[PDB]
RNA sequence: GCUAAACCUAGCCCCAAACCCACUCCACCUUACUACCAGACAACCUUAGCCAAACCAUUUACCCAAAUAAAGUAUAGGCGAUA
RNA sequence: GCUACCUAAGAACAGCUAAAAGAGCACACCCGUCUAUGUAGCAAAAUAGUGGGAAGAUUUAUAGGUAGAGGCGACAAACCUA
RNA sequence: CUCCGCAUAAGCCUGCGUCAGAUUAAAACGAACUGACAAUUAACAGCCCAAUAUCUACAAUCAACCAACAAGUCAUUAUUACCCUCACUGUCAACCCAACACAGGCAUGCUCAUAAGGAAAGGUUAAAAAAAGUAAAAGGAACUCGGCAAAUCUUACCCCG
C-alpha cells in the first residue's frame, strides 16, 4: 500500500498482508518497439516488481515471468507566468514478460 | 590568470557546508535558520 | 575540528603500524610547530624500552636471541628484533649487534661487578663504576628515556649510598637509584653525525619544510654564552 | 559502444536473440556420426567423485544453500573431468597431450548488422552494431589440432533463423565500452590452439527451484541454449581469427566444438560449427552459410544421494561424456 | 487477465457511456467487511480500467468517453475507506479508549515550535538509539525573540486582515444604502 | 550555483548518493557481504484477494435507490448494537458479572493478538 | 613502562552524576519520562537490556571462559598461516625426526629408466612454464596466485599423462579442500596440527616403506637439537578454547584414503607475505607429520607405541620458481620422550625450475639481448618431481 | 498618424478594542523532508563602539511599570561637555 | 568548492644518450621570458609565435582541517570566492 | 581541416525525439521558442560484511642477478552464532565552471591519425591606413637604449647569485 506505515517486523513473526491495497496502475501503449510478450505499465514509486507480479497474479490472475521498472523524470523546464518552474510528476515505467508464451 | 570560475560544483563539499545539519549542529547555524524562517524564505538550508 | 591521533593500538607487537603526519599541527588544527610537513611515507614499529620486561608464567633474569638487525624511520639508531622464550620484541640496537648474538637482561645486584658483556641490560649497582652505557631510566621500572640517540651514551660516574650518578650526552649530572637497568655500550650508527644531506630536497623526503624567509634581527639573547655547569639532577626522593 | 553479451543469462527466450545474432540454426539431437573400455570403472569414478564432494569430505563450515554451488558443484566438475581425461587417455592419445583449463577468460568481438543513430549531434548516420562476449567455462580442453566436420562447409538446413522484431536493447541488453578481446583461453603462441570439448556450470542464479518459481518453467532449455550457443560460437569464432580468418576473409574449413552444460544434476551436451564468420551487413548481404548448433534435451545424471549410495545413475549421460571426451582429430596419410 | 484493463469492446469508441451512481456511506454501512472487500476489489479494477482510458485518449489527443465515471469511482472507494476506518476508530475507542492508532506526543522542537512527534517503530530501546539521541527535542533561550517576532508579525497579518474587512464593509454599505437597515 | 529550490532526488549527487536514496519504496530484505541481498517472504506484502465469483454488487449504483439518512458509526451506536443485546440479556437472568466483559467481547490488552488495535501492528 | 594507547583515543569517562541519588531518601526527577534528553532534568540510569530473540546479525557470544571447550592449558595449533622462526630444526624437533639430505634412493632410481621418462620432458616442461607465465590470461605479466597452481596443476597433468606405461595410476585422484587434524605431545606440551588448503593426492594404495627396520633401529643415537633460548612453541597459536580430535580428512569407507602427495604452495604476490624457504619446508613437514599421525591414529588405535608399519607421505612444497621436495617416514607413536625410535624426513632443499622469465623482450641500444622464455632450465627439478609423482606406482 | 497618453481598484498606514498561534494519511536533526539496531555532545558567563566634549585619554540621555507637578530641584561631572 | 599550507588514501609522466643523477635533449603535462595583436577585447588577464621545467623541492583528481584583535606565507607586506 | 574523437568520473536536469503552431537563431528554413505526446528496462556501478580473544619483521621496481635509501598501498587463527536468497537507486541529450550557443578552465582509459568528428569564404570590387604571411638587386647591424623583431641555429669574456 501507499502512505501507509508498515508493521515493522523481527525474527519469526506474522507474514505481511494487505486486504484493500490502493496501488493503482494503469496499462500504457509502448512508445518504442516491444516484443509480443511485453506489457507496459506505470505505477507509483512505492511499488516494487515483487509487489507489482503479486499485484497482478492474485489480482488480475495474469502469469508473469519477468518485471523490470525504471523510474521516469518529469520535465521541470517549463515556466508559467511569475517565471516559476512548473513540475511534470515523476512516474514508474514496468515492462512485464507474459510467462507461458 | 582567468577568474569567474571560483565555484567548482561539489554536491558533498555544497551538503557538508550548507546543510540542515550543518546548520543544526551549531546554534548560530539554528539562527540563521530561524532568521530565514522569519523572512519566510523558500529554500532554508543547501 | 575532528583530530584522532593515531597512537589509538593498546596491544604491543612487532608488525609495522601505519601513523598519520602532523604537519605541525595540534588537535585544534592550528599550526604549532613550524617547518614539518609532507615526507616519505613511514610505517611504525613498536620499541620496547623496558629491556627487563620477563614474561608470563616466568621470572628472574633471562636472556634473548638477536634474531635481526635494521634501519628505523622513526628514529636515528637501529632497531633489533629479538626473541626470547616465545616473545618476539623491538630494542635499540647497540654499537656492535649482529644477528646470533645473545642478550642478556638481568636484575641481579651482587656485591661483585659484571663483565659488561656490550647489549647486555644490568642494574646500576651491579655495573662496574666507569662503565659506558645507554637507555636509562630515570625511575625503576619507567622505562628507558634519557639515552636513546644514535652513537649517544653515557658513564657511570658514581657508586654512593644505594645511588647512582651518570653523566649525560649533555655532560651533566643525572643521580638515580642504583636498581634502574641499563644497557651498555654505545648505541648504533655512530656515523650518524657524519652525513651529509646534499640537496635541498632530502630534507623535503625526511619531511623539513623550509624555513621561512621573514628576516629577524637578532637580540640579546644571541651571541656566544659561557654559563656555569647545570646542578646535578637528583631523581632519589627522601 | 557495444552489447555484453552473457552465455549465461536470466533474458526470456535469449535463445532465439543469440541465435540471431550469430547467425546460428539450433537443430536437435547430436550431429550425424562419419582397447575395451570399463563402463563399471567409469561409473564407479564418476560415483566416487560424487560422493567425495557431496559426503565424504568433512566440511569445515556450514555450507549454505548459496555458496553450495561453489562448494560442490564446481569442484566435482573439475575432479571429474580430469578423472575421466585421465581414464580415456589410453583410449584416446589426443587427450594426453590435451591441455586442460579450469576457469579461462574465453572472449570474443564481433560485428553484426547496422543502425541509425536516433538521437544527439550523431543523429542520422549509421553506426555498426558491434557484440562482446566473455565468458569464463568452468573446464576447458584444448589441443593443437582440429576435430574432424560435423557436415560440410556448404551444408544447409531447411529451418530459417529466427529475426527478432524490436532492438537488442529490449532482450534486456545493455551497452558498454572497454577493450574488446579475442580469446581461446591462451595467447596466440601456444600451440594448442583448437578447441575440443568445454565444461560449463549454470550459477544458483539460474537454478530450476528458481525459474519454477518466478514461472520460467519452459526457460531452462532456453537458459541451456543461449548459455551453449553463445561460449561455442565465442570459442569458434576465436579459433578461427586465431587462426586467421575475419569477416572480409571467411573460413574456408568448418571449426567444430563440443560443450557439456550442467547443474550439478542435469546434463545437456551440445555439438557447434562454425561456417561462416562474415556476420557485417557488407559480406552478409549474398552469404549463404550458415552456423549450426546440435543440441540434446537435459537430462540428471542422477536421482539422489543417500549415505553412501548414489540413486539413479544415468550410464546414457555418462556415455554421451565418454563419447564427447573420446572424439579425436583425423590423423593424415 | 488483461482484458479487465480495457472496458467492453461493444463500448470501444463510443462518444458516451452510461453509469450509475456512486456508493454512498450509509450503503457501504449496511453491507458486511466482506461485501466491502469485495467491492473495493471491484471498484479497483473499474479504476484502473478507467484510468488507462483517460491515458489512452491523452496518448491518441481524443476526448475521454465519460470522464465523471473515474470521479464517480473514486468517491465510492473513499467511502468505503471512510466506513472502514469509522469503524475501526470505533472498535479502537471501545477495546482500548485510544483516538489515534498510531502512538505520538506533543513536542517542542529546536525552532521551539509545539509539534506532534508521531513515534516510530524500532528494534533497541529508545535511549539506545544513536540516531534519535541525536535529535533535540528543546529549546534553548535563544529562541524566545524569534517565536516573539513570528508572534507580531502573525498579530499584524490579523489587523490588516480585519481592517481590510471593515473598509470592504464600510464601501459596501456606502455603495447600498439600503443595507443599513 | 545548485538549484536550492527543486526537490532532492536520487538522481542528483555522485555514485554513492544516487545509491544510498530511495523513492520510498519499502524494504523488504537486508545486504550481507558481497553486497549480496536476502529478501524476506515476510517481509513481502502479500495481497488477499476475495474470489468475486457470484458477487452481486456492481462498481455503480443506480439511480432508482432511494435516500437514506446519514449516521456515522459511533462507539457508543457499535456497543448499543453488538454488546448491548447480550449484556441486557444476561442482566435480566441475573447471569450478569462486573468480571466476564471479556466474554461479552472486551479486549483487556492487545498484546498476544495478531491485529492489534493499538498500536496498530496490521496493514490496511 | 610504557602503555601504549593515548587518553584522548581511549574511551571518554562519563559524565560526572547528579547528586540527587547521593540524598537519600530522595526520588530523582528525570527525563526517562519524556523519551527524549533535556539540559535540566538530571541524566537517569537505565537498567540493562537484553535482545531476548536470538538475532544472528546481532549476536554477542559468551566469555571466553563459558565456552564448553575451555581449558586452561594452552594447546599449541600450528596451521598453514603459522611461520615457525628456527625453520626446519624447529619443525624436527616438533615432529620428533631425522633430516636426512637428498631424496632417496628409490624414488630417485624410479626415474634413472629412459622408459619412464615423459616424452619430450624438456620441450613439454618449457611449454607449461611458458603457458603459466605468459599465455595464461590476457595479461601482459600474469601474477604469482595466477602462475603458481596453473603451473603445479600443469605438472601433474603431465605426471599423469604416463597411465599408458604405467597401469598404476589410474588408482590415484586429486582432492582440493581438504582438512586434516592431528595432536600430540612434546615434553608435556600439547600440540596440534591443523593442515587446510592445498592439493592432496589420495590413493588407495599404501606408500612402500622407504627406510628399514635397522635404520629405525640405529636413528635412537641421533639426539634432537636445541636453539636455546627460544622455546619449541613459539610462532605457534597458543588457544585455550580448543578441542582433541584426530580427522584423517575423510568420513569411513573413502575410496582413497592414503595421501600420496601433498601439494603446498606460496603463491602470495608479496614477498613479505610469501614464506621463506625453511619455514616452508617446516610447514611441508609438520603437515606430512600431521597426516601420517593421524592415518597411524585411525589405523592402529589412540595408543602410543612403536609403529611395526611406518607411514610413508611425500610433500612438494612450491612457489613457482622453487621447489622443495619431502619424503617424511613415521615410525613411532610415543613423542613425548625425546629419546627413542625417531622419524625420518628425507628433504631436497631448493631446486630451481628456471632462473628467470622474460615475459617482455629486453632490448638494450636497439638490439634484443634477453629472447621471451625461460632462462636457466633445469631439468632435474622435474625430473625429481617426476619420480617422486610415480612413487609406489613404478 | 504612429509611439503613446488617461483611469480606480487591488491593497496598505496610524489608532482603538481584544492577550494570538498548534496535528486528512505519509516523510522530515544522516546528505532534512530518507520505513526498520549498543548511545551518552549538551544550556547559563559585564556588551563594545560610532558620536559629543569642536582633538582625545575620565566622561557622553537609551521605556523598566501612574499622566501631571515637585523639576531640569537636590545631586553627580577632565565640577566641562553634559548627566 | 578560488587561493596559502597541511592530512588520508589515489593517478600520470612517449622517445633518444648515459645511467650512479633534486643529470641533458625532447612530446603529453605544468609554468609564463620576449615580441605582436586585443584594450567595452574571444577573455573583468586572452590569442599567435617564441620560451623554462618535464622521475621530481614535479603536476594533478577526491574528501577533510587551519577564519579575520585571525588563518597561512621557500617575506612578495603574497593568498584567504575576479 | 581533424586542434581531435569515443567512453568513464564530476557536474547539470529533459535542454535540436514525434505531432500542432514558427515567437525566435546575433541574416535566414534549422530548431535549441510554445503546447501536447513518448522515453533511460541490469549483468555495468552504488547500496555490504555477527561477537569475543588472537595473528601479521623479510618492499615495489617483469623480481630472477646485482644495487640501494626516502624504508615502503595491496595476509590470519580458536570458539560461539548462522538455511536464505536476487529487493532499491543511476542509465536521455548537441550537456559542466566562466552574466552568453564565450578563441578561456576541465580528471582518467583507448585511438595517434583516424573506422570517429567538422567547415576558414552572405555576394561583389580589389582605394588609403592597419593586422598575419611569402619573395627580393648591392651592402650586411651602417637601425636602435639595446641584433627589438626576422634569418642561421657561433667564439671569447665581465658583475650578481
Ligand atoms: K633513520
Ligand atoms: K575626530
Ligand atoms: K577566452
Ligand atoms: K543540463
Ligand atoms: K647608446
Ligand atoms: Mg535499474
Ligand atoms: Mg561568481
Ligand atoms: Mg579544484
Ligand atoms: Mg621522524
Ligand atoms: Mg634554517
Ligand atoms: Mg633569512
Ligand atoms: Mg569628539
Ligand atoms: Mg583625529
Ligand atoms: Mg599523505
Ligand atoms: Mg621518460
Ligand atoms: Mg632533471
Ligand atoms: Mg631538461
Ligand atoms: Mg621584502
Ligand atoms: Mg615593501
Ligand atoms: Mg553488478
Ligand atoms: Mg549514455
Ligand atoms: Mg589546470
Ligand atoms: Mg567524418
Ligand atoms: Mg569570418
Ligand atoms: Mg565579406
Ligand atoms: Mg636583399
Ligand atoms: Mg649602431
Ligand atoms: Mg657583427
Ligand atoms: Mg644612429
Ligand atoms: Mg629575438
Ligand atoms: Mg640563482
Amino acid at each position: 500500500a501507499r502512505n501507509v506505515v508498515y508493521p515493522l517486523y523481527r525474527l519469526g513473526g506474522p507474514q505481511l498482508r494487505v486486504f484493500r491495497t490502493n496501488f493503482f496502475i494503469q496499462l500504457v501503449r509502448p512508445g518504442v518497439a516491444q516484443p509480443e510478450d511485453t506489457v507496459q505499465f506505470r505505477i507509483p514509486m512505492e511499488m516494487t516488481r515483487v509487489d507489482l507480479r503479486n499485484y497482478l497474479e492474485g489480482i488480475y490472475n495474469v502469469p508473469v515471468a519477468a518485471v523490470r521498472t525504471r523510474v521516469q523524470h518529469g520535465s521541470n523546464k517549463r515556466r508559467d507566468h511569475r517565471n516559476v518552474r512548473i513540475k511534470k510528476p515523476d512516474y514508474k515505467v514496468a515492462y512485464v514478460q507474459l510467462a507461458h508464451g | 590568470k582567468a577568474r569567474g570560475n571560483e565555484y567548482q560544483p561539489s554536491n558533498i563539499k555544497r551538503k557538508n557546508k550548507h546543510g540542515w545539519v550543518r546548520r543544526l549542529s551549531t546554534p548560530a547555524g539554528v539562527q540563521v535558520i530561524l532568521r530565514r524562517m522569519l523572512k519566510g524564505r523558500k529554500s532554508l538550508s543547501h | 575540528a575532528n583530530f584522532v591521533s593515531w597512537k589509538s593500538r593498546t596491544k604491543y607487537t612487532i608488525t609495522p603500524v601505519k601513523m598519520r603526519k602532523s604537519g605541525g599541527r595540534d588537535h585544534t588544527g592550528r599550526i604549532r610547530v613550524h617547518g614539518i610537513g609532507g615526507g616519505h611515507k613511514q610505517r611504525y614499529r613498536m620499541i620496547d624500552f623496558l629491556r627487563f620486561r620477563p614474561e608470563e608464567t616466568k621470572s628472574g633474569p633471562f636472556e634473548e636471541k638477536v634474531i635481526q638487525v635494521r634501519y628505523d624511520p622513526c628514529r636515528s639508531a637501529d632497531i633489533a628484533l629479538v626473541a626470547g622464550g616465545s616473545r618476539k620484541r623491538w630494542i635499540i640496537a647497540t654499537e656492535n649487534m649482529q644477528a646470533g648474538d645473545t642478550i642478556l637482561n638481568s636484575n641481579h645486584i651482587g656485591r661483585m661487578a659484571v663483565a659488561a658483556r656490550e647489549g647486555d641490560a644490568h642494574p646500576l649497582g651491579a655495573l662496574p663504576v666507569g662503565t659506558l652505557i645507554n637507555n636509562v631510566e630515570s625511575e625503576p621500572g619507567r622505562g628507558a628515556q634519557y639515552i636513546r640517540a644514535a652513537g649517544t651514551c653515557g658513564v657511570l660516574l658514581r657508586k654512593v649510598n644505594g645511588t647512582a650518578i651518570i653523566q649525560l650526552p649533555s655532560k651533566r649530572q643525572m643521580q638515580v637509584l642504583e636498581t634502574c637497568v641499563a644497557t651498555v655500550g654505545r648505541v648504533s650508527n655512530v656515523d650518524h653525525n657524519k652525513r651529509v644531506i646534499g640537496k635541498a630536497g632530502r630534507n623535503r623526503w625526511l619531511g623539513k619544510r623550509p624555513n621561512s624567509g621573514r628576516w629577524h634581527r637578532k637580540g640579546g639573547w644571541a651571541g656566544r654564552k659561557i654559563r656555569p655547569l647545570p646542578p646535578m639532577k637528583s631523581y632519589v626522593k627522601l | 559502444m557495444k552489447y555484453m553479451v552473457y552465455p549465461q543469462t536470466f533474458a526470456l527466450n535469449a535463445d532465439r536473440w543469440y541465435q540471431y545474432f550469430t547467425k546460428t540454426v539450433f537443430l536437435s539431437g547430436l550431429p550425424p556420426p562419419p582397447p575395451a573400455l570399463d563402463l563399471a570403472a567409469l561409473r564407479a569414478v564418476a560415483c566416487d567423485c560424487l560422493l567425495q564432494e557431496h559426503f565424504y569430505l568433512r566440511r569445515r563450515r556450514r555450507v549454505h544453500r548459496y555458496e553450495e554451488s561453489e562448494v560442490i558443484s564446481l569442484p566435482f566438475l573439475d575432479q571429474l573431468v580430469s578423472t575421466l581425461v585421465g581414464l580415456l587417455s589410453p583410449h584416446n592419445p589426443a587427450l594426453a597431450a590435451a591441455a586442460l583449463d579450469y576457469r579461462c577468460p574465453v572472449h570474443f568481438y564481433w560485428v553484426r548488422g547496422e543502425e541509425i543513430i536516433p538521437r544527439g549531434h550523431r543523429r542520422g548516420r549509421i553506426d555498426d552494431l558491434r557484440y562482446q562476449i566473455d565468458d569464463k567455462p568452468n573446464n576447458q580442453i584444448r589441443i593443437s589440432k582440429q576435430l574432424a566436420e560435423f557436415v560440410p562447409l556448404d551444408y544447409s538446413v531447411p529451418i530459417e533463423i529466427p529475426t527478432i522484431k524490436c532492438k537488442p536493447d529490449k532482450l534486456p541488453l545493455f551497452k558498454r565500452q572497454y577493450e574488446n578481446h579475442i580469446f581461446v583461453g591462451s595467447k596466440t603462441a601456444d600451440p594448442c590452439c583448437y578447441g575440443h570439448t568445454q565444461f560449463h556450470l549454470l550459477p544458483d542464479k539460474l537454478r530450476r527451484e528458481r525459474l519454477l518459481r518466478q514461472n520460467c518453467a519452459d526457460q531452462i532449455e532456453v537458459v541451456f541454449r543461449a548459455n551453449a550457443i553463445a561460449s561455442l560460437f565465442a570459442w569458434t569464432g576465436a579459433q578461427a581469427m586465431y587462426q586467421g580468418f575475419w569477416s572480409e576473409a571467411d573460413v574456408t574449413r568448418p571449426f567444430v566444438s563440443q560443450a557439456v552444460i550442467t547443474d550439478g544434476k542435469y546434463f545437456s551436451f551440445f555439438c557447434y560449427q562454425l561456417n561462416t564468420l562474415a556476420l557485417t551487413t557488407q559480406a552478409d548481404q549474398n552469404n549463404p552459410r550458415k552456423n549450426i548448433c546440435w543440441g540434446t534435451q537435459s537430462k540428471p545424471l542422477y536421482e539422489t544421494i543417500e549415505d553412501n549410495d548414489v540413486k539413479g545413475f544415468n550410464d546414457d549421460v555418462l556415455l554421451q561424456i565418454v563419447h564427447f571426451l573420446l572424439n579425436r582429430p583425423k590423423e593424415e596419410k | 487477465g488483461l482484458e479487465e484493463f480495457f472496458d467492453d469492446p461493444k463500448n470501444w469508441g463510443q462518444e458516451k457511456v452510461k453509469s450509475g451512481a456512486a456508493w454512498t456511506c450509509q450503503q457501504l454501512r449496511n453491507k458486511s467487511n466482506e461485501d466491502l472487500h469485495k467491492l473495493w476489489y471491484v471498484l479497483l479494477k473499474e479504476r484502473n480500467m478507467l484510468l488507462t482510458l483517460e491515458q489512452e485518449a491523452k496518448r491518441q489527443r481524443l476526448p475521454m468517453p465519460s470522464p465523471e465515471r473515474l470521479d464517480k469511482v473514486v468517491d465510492s472507494m473513499d467511502a468505503l475507506d471512510k466506513v472502514v476506518q469509522e469503524r475501526e476508530d470505533a472498535l479502537r475507542l471501545l477495546q482500548t479508549g485510544q483516538e489515534r492508532a498510531r502512538p505520538g506526543a506533543w513536542r517542542r522542537d529546536i525552532f521551539g515550535r509545539i509539534i506532534w512527534h508521531k513515534f516510530k517503530q524500532w528494534v533497541i530501546p529508545w535511549h539506545l538509539n544513536k540516531r534519535y539521541n541525536r535529535k533535540r527535542f528543546f529549546a534553548l533561550p535563544y529562541v524566545d525573540h524569534f517565536l516573539r517576532l513570528e508572534r507580531e508579525k502573525r498579530a499584524r497579518i490579523k489587523a490588516r486582515k480585519e481592517n481590510l474587512e471593515r473598509k470592504k464593509a464600510k464601501i459596501l454599505l456606502k455603495k447600498f444604502p439600503h443595507l443599513a437597515e | 550555483g545548485a538549484d536550492r529550490m527543486s526537490k532532492w532526488t536520487s538522481k542528483r549527487g555522485p555514485r554513492s548518493f544516487r545509491g544510498r536514496k530511495g523513492r520510498g519504496a519499502k524494504g523488504i530484505g537486508f545486504l550481507t557481504s558481497g553486497w549480496r541481498f536476502v529478501q524476506i517472504k515476510e517481509m513481502v506484502p502479500e495481497f488477499v484477494v476475495p474470489d468475486l465469483t457470484g458477487f452481486k454488487l456492481k462498481p455503480y449504483v443506480s439511480y432508482l435507490a432511494p435516500e437514506s439518512e446519514e449516521t456515522p458509526l459511533t462507539a457508543a451506536q457499535l456497543f448499543s448494537e453488538a454488546v448491548a443485546p447480550a449484556i441486557e440479556k444476561d442482566f435480566k437472568d441475573g447471569t450478569f458479572d462486573p468480571d466476564n466483559l471479556e466474554k461479552y467481547g472486551f479486549e483487556p490488552t492487545q498484546e498476544g493478538k495478531l491485529f492489534q488495535l493499538y498500536p496498530r501492528n496490521f496493514l490496511r | 613502562a610504557y602503555e601504549w594507547g593515548v587518553r584522548s583515543t581511549r574511551k571518554s569517562e562519563p559524565p560526572p552524576l547528579d547528586r540527587v541519588y547521593e540524598i537519600p531518601g530522595l526520588e530523582p526527577i528525570t527525563f526517562a519520562g519524556k523519551m527524549h534528553f533535556v539540559p535540566w532534568l538530571a541524566r537517569p540510569i537505565f537498567p540493562p537490556w537484553d535482545r531476548g530473540y536470538k538475532d544472528p546479525r546481532f549476536y554477542r557470544s559468551p566469555p571466553l571462559h563459558e565456552h564448553p571447550l575451555y581449558k586452561d592449558q594452552a594447546c599449541y595449533i600450528f596451521h598453514h598461516r603459522c611461520r615457525l622462526l628456527e625453520g626446519v630444526k624447529q619443525a624436527l624437533w616438533l615432529t620428533k625426526t631425522k633430516l636426512i639430505e637428498g631424496l632417496p634412493e628409490k624414488v630417485l632410481s624410479l626415474v634413472d629408466d629412459p622408459r619412464n621418462h615423459i616424452e619430450n620432458q624438456d620441450e613439454c616442461v618449457l611449454n607449461v612454464i611458458s603457458h603459466a607465465r605468459l599465455w595464461q590470461t590476457t595479461e601482459e605479466i600474469p601474477k604469482r596466485e595466477t602462475y603458481c597452481p596453473v603451473i603445479v596443476d600443469n605438472l601433474i597433468q603431465l605426471c599423469k599423462s604416463q597411465i599408458l606405461k604405467h597401469p598404476s595410476l589410474a588408482r590415484r585422484i586429486c582432492v582440493q579442500n581438504s582438512t586434516f587434524s592431528a595432536t600430540w605431545n612434546r615434553e608435556s606440551l600439547l600440540l596440534q596440527v591443523r593442515g587446510s588448503g592445498g592439493a592432496r593426492l589420495s590413493t588407495k594404495d599404501p606408500l612402500p616403506t622407504i627406510a628399514s627396520r635397522e635404520e629405525i633401529e640405529a636413528t635412537k643415537n641421533h639426539v634432537l637439537e636445541t636453539f636455546y633460548p627460544i622455546s619449541p612453541i613459539i610462532d605457534l597459536h597458543e588457544c585455550n578454547i580448543y578441542d582433541v580430535k584426530n580427522d584423517t580428512g575423510f568420513q569411513e569407507g573413502y575410496p582413497y584414503p592414503y595421501p600420496h602427495t601433498l601439494y603446498l604452495l606460496d603463491k602470495a604476490n608479496l614477498r613479505p607475505h610469501r614464506l621463506q624457504p625453511d619455514q616452508l619446508r617446516a610447514k611441508m613437514i609438520l603437515f606430512a607429520f600431521g597426516s601420517a599421525l593421524a592415518q597411524a591414529r585411525l589405523l592402529y588405535g589412540n595408543d602410543a607405541k612403536v609403529l611395526e608399519q611406518p607411514v610413508v607421505v611425500q610433500s612438494v612444497g612450491t612457489d613457482g620458481r622453487v621447489f622443495h621436495f619431502l619424503v617424511f617416514q613415521l615410525n613411532t607413536t610415543d613423542l613425548d620422550c625425546n629419546e627413542g625410535v625417531k622419524n625420518l624426513a628425507w628433504v631436497d632443499s631448493d631446486q630451481l625450475l628456471y632462473q628467470h622469465f622474460w615475459c617482455l623482450p629486453v632490448i638494450k641500444k636497439r638490439v634484443v639481448v634477453e629472447p621471451v622464455g625461460p632462462v636457466g632450465f633445469k631439468p632435474e627439478t622435474f625430473r625429481k618431481f617426476l619420480a617422486l609423482y610415480l612413487h609406489g606406482a613404478a
